[PDB]
RNA sequence: AGACUCUGGCAUGCUAACUAGUUACGCGACCGGUCGGCGUAACUUCUUAGAGGGACAAGUGGCGUUCAGCCACCCGAGAUUGAGCAAUAACAGGUCUGUGAUGCCCUUAGAUGUCCGGGGCUGCACGCGCGCUACACUGACUGGCUCAGCGUGUCCUACGCCGGCAGGCGCGGGUAACCCGUUGAACCCCAUUCGUGAUGGGGAUCGGGGAUUGCAAUUAUUCCCC
């Protein structure tokens, strides 16, 4: 199953160098299921992303 | 109206993603006669979004060391490419070309997170221009190494690519590229 | 009765000669259609294929052209016919005519009208 | 290994040319060159020959990339 | 970034001080009635004290100033 | 009837001129002509048979185009770029020679006027000539 | 340091330019148009070089102890141009034809004696390195086409003639926005031939000639042609 995706907010900037972004998700499924997702690459709010896997949620907490 | 080359209608160019619906430019406003616009787009963050796809792929092609500067050659490249799906498909080139950039381009990808010395990267998703960026790399990349060292021509061997990555064939570069680089990102994880 | 602009792109300066004539834009001479790089020969004949022969209709226009490259050549003498006809239409026809047309090309492309800023750094 | 091509035309080679290029969709100098194990300037010669007969459509001349249609 | 200079503010307090009739909230009046007031020897300083005292001028017609 | 030179396809106004000078068939040949390199800078003979016709075409072009050039001008005009080996390329000028016998040629078919300026500039008839030939090359063009 | 000054970006506003240019008007050449052909009425758009402007965090929005300030944005040529000045701190690094009847050491052991002739600095198994050319097809070759700027010059060179080619021979201009010089560039573009091979890519290394430069080219000065 693949669904796609919102950008709520863009946070900050995660991984060792700093190229992961650490970005809200809301959900294109009309739930307003907010999952913390990390991109690579350039991500500004109001993308739409198309994730590979919806049950993963990235390092929250 | 506006037609690419003087030719090449626009409006018959449909995107299936939403994703790329926004960074793909090509359908409306962003239409142009030649790609070679020579306007600044490295200017400012994300502003390589409101430069014409053809234009882009241009840009991307005239890459490699000897071919440094030449755009004028990249654009007559682009043009006979075109020319060459349009007598392969019958379809119109840009939305040929829209499908394989669509294709191509990967959704996941693994990266090093931790230190310098962990080796155990985590899959990450991938930003939708960025997306976009690779996939034309990806082509470009693969039309160059079917060029190389044989009769075909680039323009032609160009083409071919594109085409591959249109229908979804495995005998496209960026397709394989695309699943070597998926696969490792469903492994991580 | 006649207008005597300029566009410049990179160091390739192009002075248009505008006048109320039967039509005609001759750049150094020769005709648009008449000028070497053939493929870039589109980006020369914007100005014209936007705005159509109809607003091209009584007015001759001269181009002399110095400095440069090619596509740099090419590039001011496209500014300079646009830039041209724009103040033409200012001067000499009604003003609402001329803010259309402006409109029309910045809607196109925003070079055609405005130079690039940038020019060989030190 | 390497690569033999016909320097001139074989009768098996020339019905191939004959009657089944003029049927390729998309006809390419390099294209007849990979089809048939001929070299580059004999195919060119042959496409130009063809061209001469009108039997094969012309796209674009240039002087890299020469592409040819299939006549309806 | 950008910071104001010393001269810049002790100048354009003085002219704020003797002369706060004159000025108003138009910039280029104000860099006018400046240049037409005090011996100025740059352009540049000028406009800068001009700067200062309209922005001086549009923070003062709200409430009075410490100094 | 109102055509010029400038207004037509350049190469294929060339083409027409050397056709015109062959089938003229008056015209300085000299005898070196299948043996000569064209240049320095040149690496091999040129490839036509008929070069020199071109060659005085073109250069009864420079001169309608542009008066008041010389032997030296000519050369700079037909120069181009030195392949010096394994050190980096440079700018050569063309063959001395070659030029010299092509201004002398078509300065001998009365088509082109030695100066008082300085250099050699185009004739009368040598202008009617060319316009001519600009308005064959125009009418196998606008009608074909 | 900042400040000061210059510089650059902007002006169809201004001041001018017989060593800048345009436009119009005459004459001429060519097919009602094209002409770096030639001759003075138009004054600055282009070119130049000056003055005066012009940007000051000016304005709006957000954030801010509601101040100092910071971020974003409209208009704008420009919202964060680059340099010098600006004439620091430490130096036990010092520097220089300055003065001390300065302290020593040396002076047929001249603190490199002048000149003369010939060599060497390139020598070559190797390491460590900056570069150039390449490894071709987005190419090479061949013909055609068309565009610079920083600069230089009493050796830069125009023009004719003799030269396959480097070059000679004749004659002029420039001690320079004047002549070289509309700097006629190369990439590039447009056609031609080649066709994936150590190939016509690549040119090392070599073998013969010829030409300059110079008192001298042998250890190839350099250039040219096979």
């Amino acid at each position: 199953p693949i669904k796609l995706a919102r950008v709520t907010k863009v946070l900050g900037r995660t991984g060792s160098q700093g190229q992961c972004t650490q970005v809200r998700v809301e959900f294109m499924d009309d739930t307003s299921r907010s999952i913390i997702r990390n991109v690579k690459g350039p991500v500004r709010e109001g993308d739409v992303l198309t994730l590979l896997e919806s049950e993963r949620e990235a390092r929250r907490l | 109206d506006i037609k690419l080359f003087g030719k090449w209608s626009t409006d018959d160019v449909q995107i299936n993603d939403i994703s790329l619906q926004d960074y793909i430019a090509v359908k409306e406003k962003y239409a142009k006669y030649l790609p070679h616009s020579a306007g600044r787009y490295a200017a400012k963050r994300f502003r390589k979004a409101q430069c014409p796809i053809v234009e882009r792929l241009t840009n991307s092609m005239m890459m490699h060391g000897r071919n440094n500067g030449k755009k004028l050659m990249t654009v007559r490249i682009v043009k006979h490419a075109f020319e060459i799906i349009h007598l392969l498909t019958g379809e119109n080139p840009l939305q040929v070309l829209v499908n394989a950039i669509i294709n191509s381009g990967p959704r996941e990808d693994s990266t090093r997170i931790g230190r310098a010395g962990t080796v155990r990267r985590q899959a990450v998703d991938v930003s939708p221009l960025r997306r976009v960026n690779q996939a034309i790399w990806l082509l470009c990349t693969g039309a160059r190494e079917a060029a190389f060292r044989n009769i075909k021509t680039i323009a032609e061997c160009l083409a071919d690519e594109l085409i591959n990555a249109a229908k979804g064939s495995s005998n496209s570069y960026a397709i394989k590229k695309k699943d070597e680089l998926e696969r490792v990102a469903k492994s991580n994880r | 009765q006649s207008v005597q602009v300029f566009g410049r792109k990179k160091t390739a300066t192009a002075v248009a000669h505008c006048k109320r004539g039967n039509g005609l834009i001759k750049v150094n001479g020769r005709p648009l259609e008449m000028i070497e790089p053939r493929t870039l020969q589109y980006k020369l004949l914007e100005p014209v294929l936007l705005l159509g022969k109809e607003r091209f209709a009584g007015v001759d226009i001269r181009v002399r052209v110095k400095g440069g490259g090619h596509v740099a050549q090419i590039y001011a003498i496209r500014q300079s016919i646009s830039k041209a006809l724009v103040a033409y239409y200012q001067k000499y026809v009604d003003e609402a005519s001329k803010k259309e047309i402006k409109d029309i090309l910045i809607q196109y492309d925003r070079t055609l009208l405005v130079a690039d800023p940038r020019r060989c750094e030190s | 290994d390497k690569l033999n091509n016909l320097v001139l035309f074989d009768k098996a080679t020339y019905d191939k040319l004959c009657k089944e290029v003029p049927n390729y969709k998309l006809i390419t100098p390099a294209v007849v060159s990979e089809r048939l194990k001929i070299r580059g300037s004999l195919a060119r010669a042959a496409l130009q020959e063809l061209l001469s007969k009108g039997l094969i459509k012309l796209v674009s001349k240039h002087r890299a990339q020469v592409i040819y249609t299939r006549n309806t | 970034g950008r910071v104001r200079t010393k001269t810049v503010k002790k100048a354009a307090r003085v002219i704020i001080e003797k002369y706060y009739t004159r000025l108003g909230n138009d910039f280029h009046t104000n860099k006018r009635v400046c240049e037409e007031i005090a011996i100025i020897p740059s352009k540049k300083l000028r406009n800068k004290i001009a700067g200062y005292v309209t922005h001086l001028m549009k923070r003062i017609q709200r409430g009075p100033v410490r100094g | 009837p109102g055509v010029t030179v400038k207004d037509v396809n350049q190469q294929e106004f060339v083409r027409a001129l050397a056709a015109f000078l062959k089938k003229s068939g008056k015209l300085k040949v000299p005898e070196w002509v299948d043996t000569v390199k064209l240049a320095k800078h040149k690496e091999l003979a040129p490839y036509d048979e008929n070069w020199f016709y071109t060659r005085a075409a073109s250069t009864a072009r420079h001169l309608y185009l542009r008066g008041g050039a010389g032997v030296g001008s000519m050369t700079k005009i037909y120069g181009g770029r030195q392949r010096n080996g394994v050190m980096p390329s440079h700018f050569s000028r063309g063959s001395k020679s070659v030029a010299r016998r092509v201004l002398q040629a078509l300065e001998g078919l009365k088509m082109v006027e030695k100066d008082q300026d300085g250099g050699r500039k185009l004739t009368p008839q040598g202008q009617r000539d060319l316009d001519r030939i600009a308005g064959q090359v125009a009418a196998a063009n606008k009608k074909h």
